[PDB]
């Protein structure tokens, strides 16, 4: 079974640049240890708007993660969660940027929720949503809310704090499930 | 469309400054300040303006108010200068 997963990033001006570039370092560790076919990627940047770092069709093309992510910028301006999960599953997931279409659909939240706009991810239900809490404003009553709000439910199976990557056996053993 | 203030302060390494983000929209959809620096905001009284405290800046920072109204979302930077001791 093929699987579409694609990294949504928190770049806004919340996250340390430190910080920032752990999730970076998180993103490649994650596509070094999948580099088998089964796994096709994406990775999007959201802060204020959105962009695509990469497509499907660049990671089936190029396949180098360490020069595909080599380019990013950190946006550093709000943090507008919501609409950024609508436009990955409008605008990412598709036939024309290299999506499988009979790929169960996967995506990673790594952001800390405090999240600056509000409305529905009703056009993100069937992606199936693993999101991890890093940032020192994920403390908080409404943070940890809305990274559940997020999450795929039961909410407390799909939502972790990302540690000094201690995931890369937990999760993956997890994401190992996916392949089949 | 909001407002910050002060629009920038200078303060001793270690010191702490309030900020206020202030809407224009009188029932923001949502107001809040974006920044990673530590924050505790305060006593509300009303939803046109948040008062963030920002204790212990260590380093040149920047804050950013953001406002979420009818009319759209606005944002607005506070400069924080830090100087050693
Ligand atoms: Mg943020």
């Amino acid at each position: 079974m093929n699987v579409d997963l694609v990294f949504l990033f928190d770049g806004s001006m919340s996250l340390q640049p430190d910080e920032f570039q752990k999730i970076l370092d998180f993103m490649k560790d994650v596509m070094k240890k999948l580099s088998n076919t089964s796994y096709q990627f994406a990775a999007v940047q959201f802060s204020t708007s959105y962009k695509t770092e990469f497509d499907f069709s660049d990671y089936v093309k190029w396949k180098d993660p360490d020069a595909l992510l080599k380019h990013v910028k950190h946006m550093l301006l709000l943090t507008n969660t919501f609409g950024a999960i609508n436009y990955v599953a409008t605008e990412v997931f598709r036939e024309e940027l290299g999506a499988r279409p009979d790929a169960t659909k996967v995506l990673i939240i790594i952001t800390d929720g405090e999240a600056t706009d509000s409305g529905n991810i009703d056009a993100a239900k069937d992606i199936i949503r693993y999101i991890i809490g890093i940032g020192k404003h994920s403390q908080t009553k409404e943070s940890q809310e809305t990274l559940h709000k997020f999450a795929s439910k039961p909410a407390s199976e799909f939502v972790k704090i990302l540690d000094t990557f201690e995931k890369l056996k937990d999760l993956f053993t997890e994401l190992q499930k996916k392949i089949y | 469309m909001v407002s910050v203030s002060p629009s920038k302060v200078t303060l001793p390494r270690g010191g702490s400054v309030l900020v206020t983000c202030s809407a224009s929209c009188d029932q923001p959809k949502l107001l809040g300040i974006e920044t990673p620096l530590v924050k505790k905001e305060l006593l509300l009284p009303g939803n046109n303006r948040k008062v963030y405290e920002l204790s212990n800046v260590q380093e040149d920072s920047q804050v950013m108010c953001y406002a979420n109204c009818p009319d759209g979302q606005s944002t607005a930077k506070a400069f924080l200068t830090v100087y050693w001791t």
